């Protein structure tokens, strides 16, 4: 101990936010893996395989107890679902889940699946999925949810808590208020075109190649919070609606069942 | 009993691999998937063309190429033809992603096998220099690059607190490079996380993001107009420029000569490894428009018993010829278990207890009856393998000169016979040279893209089937693509507008499936089977170096 110690789970994930943190261009992962934190478990990382892999959470656990971060990526299947769903070294992710999290400091659930359900709990949920926060109770958690999260989200709320020594102000879904406080469509630069009625009619009709709203072919941003259309994606390159294609709400509680992406809502 | 590695690690997803040891030899291997999430049956019912969507996030590491099959499998039901600047576009986005993709599983999931990171510590950083210099043109080689670079791992190290290094196998006798080499290694590593997070902006500027870019079926979301603040204009296209460059550079002079560098100290895992003898490709990378598979850069076929004189024609629609069998998954078939599905009529039914799956805390797998949540994948009743080295194979085998090339001077610069392709090294080294084919492909697919919009055809997208109410009430079609692992489709059922049935039969579904109602195992299983030993089966590094040559992802082999 010296670095603060984080354990990384993953669960029911796709690896896309593992992905999206590699990204991040300020700090790197490799900067926060030598010089801010000591990254302990990490499947996609780790050297070692099997028991020399679970041993190394393990040590973690024990040398760190009340001060390490837990950081989840995927649903959990719950405690009545199948434990054979998802297992690591014959345990099924909730044992592992709460057996991690008793001695956090803290979770950040990252990612929507882990946040709050996402793409395993979407209809009809075959695996019986749930989210970290409906599990763990008595433990504080931090949903950075979006999918994946942007990179420098992740890192964002990484290097809050390692250098202001706190957790970030949350909104009422557990959200840091600095990355999800406001919606999209609240910042979206085809929002004044929205209000004057100049929607895109298809992917490459005038109003698209225009940049004219994509309310009409689908999008999401009037319910969805995040802050691609501010911080934008891969260091400030671009982001969904700038490419062209409506935000399907990928950042909010189960946004997969809200109807199609291609459907625009019944009002406002 | 058996011996466990549970959890394999570097690679994406949940994979436990059983091995039955006679004395250190392997004489049995299990490969089991050890997490589902059912995603083909999240599906029913929904608008096909939401699917690519859905599907996209089977897997975040290979990101695009399920999103690139499914609206593919759309177009094919629906009879849609791309625009030619769509039909670019996607060829652009997925060579970027093989890039991105393969260059990221050689450092940072496939290296530390080979790579021994204390050993780095001893090097001479002016040798590291030297050597670094004596295989490439990369600017990043002076020694005091690589004292600073062996100093913060030092300093890393030294702290006792070794993160992902920690209970490592350093100084495991199958690690065999001088410690020069593992420096060199080790800043490359570095220099791949760098490199990979700016190439990752080229997804971002066509498709919005990376991680999980946008599609649309029909064509591209991202329209073109040169006079447009909203669109892809001169400024956006010489950004794309640039990343093509830096793509072509870290390929040409770090991840091609430091593959061969390594090679040259392993060549007998030329001679392990590939226990199947047979390969399957759907082909990908059209030169122009249409999906046309004998425009293809990458030929659909199949190679049977290491022949490389007869390349065996591919249909992903006959009943007989794909299918998918349950006999050791953990599924139930309404037809029975033990009878093969082609993915048109594939079933989804998920069921641990019933098929043996044994309940957590365990041990132990039983093998006797289902042991994966892997579907056990067939052609025409034979276990393939799919991936990086199927495809060389197929280029080598078709007379693509590129790839000849390539191969040729390969296998003469490590001194070894055409067979050490089929093998764990063959493999690792198919993945590197495919990735200089797909690189210097990306400036011809650029230009022509510049071409056609110079000429005045602006189009990206194909409206005229957008709107459900133009469908047919019943369609079917298959989306087909290489995907960085292998041969990735989807097939689609769609009724009265909706997805009636929609199956992924996916390249690790094929590479790390269990056995079938033969007792046929898996090219994993089959490739432990042949010729590996282990020097100790609690550091087994000889099973990873075979299983992360497969570069295995089990979120897409399962989904
Ligand atoms: S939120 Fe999306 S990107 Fe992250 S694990 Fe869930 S599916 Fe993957
Ligand atoms: S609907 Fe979408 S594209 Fe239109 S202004 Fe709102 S967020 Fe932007
Ligand atoms: S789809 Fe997701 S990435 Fe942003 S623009 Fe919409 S919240
Ligand atoms: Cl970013
Ligand atoms: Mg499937």
């Amino acid at each position: 101990a010296r670095r603060p110690s984080v354990i990384w789970l993953s669960f029911q994930e796709c690896t896309g936010c593992t992905e999206s943190l590699t990204r991040a261009h300020a700090p790197t992962l490799e900067d926060l893996i030598l010089d801010f934190i000591s990254l302990d478990y990490h499947h996609t990382l780790q050297a070692a395989s099997g028991e020399a892999a679970e041993a190394a959470r393990l040590q973690a656990m024990d040398e760190n107890r009340g001060q390490y971060l837990v950081i989840v990526d995927g649903s959990i299947p719950g405690p009545d679902a199948n434990p054979g769903f998802s297992t690591v070294a014959g345990h099924s992710n909730y044992s592992i889940l709460m057996e991690t999290v008793e001695h956090a400091a803290a979770v950040i659930a990252v990612g929507t699946c882990a946040a709050f359900g996402g793409l395993p709990q979407a209809r009809p949920n075959p695996t019986g999925a749930m989210s970290v926060m409906d599990l763990v109770r008595d433990k504080p958690v931090i949903n950075v949810p979006g999918c994946p999260p942007i990179p420098m989200v992740i890192t964002g709320v990484i290097a809050h808590y390692l250098v202001f020594g706190r957790l970030p102000e949350l909104d009422g879904y557990g959200r840091p208020l600095a990355f999800y406080g406001q919606s999209i469509h609240d910042r979206c630069y085809r929002r004044p075109f929205y209000d004057k009625g100049l929607f895109a009619e298809s992917f490459d009709d005038e109003g698209a190649k225009q940049g004219w709203c994509l309310y009409r072919l689908g999008c999401k941003g009037p319910t969805t919070y995040n802050a691609c259309a501010t911080m934008k994606w891969n260091d400030g390159t671009s982001w969904p609606v700038e490419a062209g294609h409506p935000c399907l709400g990928c950042s909010e509680p189960q946004f997969w069942d809200a109807g199609g992406f291609y459907e625009p809502v019944s009002v406002p | 009993e058996r011996i466990v590695v549970d959890p394999i690690t570097r690679i994406e997803g949940h994979l436990r691999i059983e091995a039955q040891m006679d004395g250190a030899t392997i004489a049995q291997a299990y490969s089991s998937g050890t997490m589902v999430r059912g995603i083909e049956t999240i599906l029913k019912g929904r608008d096909p063309r939401d699917a690519w969507a859905f599907v996209q996030r089977i897997c975040g590491v290979c990101t695009l190429v399920h999103g690139i099959a499914s609206v593919r499998a759309v177009e094919d039901a629906l009879r849609i033809e791309l625009p030619l600047n769509a039909q670019l576009i996607r060829n652009l986005m997925i060579g970027a992603q093989y890039i991105h993709d393969h260059v990221m599983h050689f450092y940072h999931l496939h290296a530390l096998d080979w790579v021994d990171v204390v050993s780095a510590l001893s090097a001479d950083p002016r040798a590291t220099s030297e050597l670094a210099q004596s295989i490439s043109a990369w600017p990043k080689s002076s020694p005091g690059y690589f004292a600073d670079t062996q100093k913060r791992i030092k300093t890393f190290v030294e702290s006792g607190q070794l993160g992902i290094f920690a209970n490592g196998y350093w100084g495991h006798p199958a690690y065999r490079l001088p410690p020069e080499a593992n420096l060199m290694a080790v800043a490359h590593y570095l220099e791949a996380l760098a490199w990979q997070r700016d190439t990752a902006k080229f997804h971002a500027i066509f498709g919005g993001k990376n991680p999980h870019p946008n599609f649309v079926v029909g064509g591209v979301p991202s329209p073109i107009d040169l006079d447009s603040d909203s669109a892809l204009n001169a400024k956006r296209l010489a950004e794309v420029r640039n990343l093509i460059q830096s793509m072509r550079t870290f390929v040409d002079q770090v991840y091609v000569p430091d593959t061969l560098a390594i090679a040259g100290f392993y060549k007998d895992w030329g001679e392990r490894g590939e226990g199947l003898g047979n390969f399957l490709c759907y082909g990908d990378l059209p030169t122009g428009a249409s999906l046309d598979p004998a425009t293809f850069l990458f030929p659909r076929g199949a190679i049977l018993d290491r022949d490389l004189s007869t390349i065996h024609e591919v249909d992903l629609e006959a009943t007989g010829e794909i299918q998918e069998f349950v006999n050791h998954s953990w599924y139930e078939y309404s037809v029975g278990n033990d009878r093969g599905l082609h993915p048109y009529e594939g079933q989804t039914n998920l069921e641990y207890d019933r098929r043996g799956g044994v309940a957590p805390p365990y041990k132990q797998l039983d093998v006797s009856d289902g042991y994966s949540w892997l579907k056990a994948p067939r052609w025409k009743g034979r276990s393939v393998e799919v991936g990086p080295l199927a495809r060389v194979l197929m280029l080598y085998a078709t007379g693509h000169d590129q790839a000849r090339e390539l191969v040729d001077s390969t296998l003469s610069r490590l001194d070894l016979p055409v067979d050490a392709l089929y093998s764990t090294l063959g493999r690792t080294a198919a993945r590197a040279l495919e990735s200089k084919i797909l690189v210097d492909a990306m400036q011809g697919w650029y230009d022509g893209l510049i071409a056609n919009v110079k000429s005045g055809d602006t189009k990206t997208f194909n409206e005229t089937l957008w709107e459900p109410s133009s469908w047919p009430s019943r369609a079917q079609g298959v989306g087909i693509m290489e995907a960085p692992r292998g041969a990735l489709g989807h097939w689609i059922v769609i009724e009265d507008g909706r997805i009636a049935n929609y199956q992924a039969v996916v390249p690790s579904t094929w590479n790390a499936g269990p056995r079938d109602g033969r007792g046929q195992a898996g090219a994993y299983e089959a490739a432990l089977q042949d010729n590996h030993q282990l020097v100790d089966v609690k550091q087994p590094i000889e099973i990873l170096r075979t299983i992360h040559s497969f570069d295995p992802c089990i979120a897409c082999a399962v989904h």
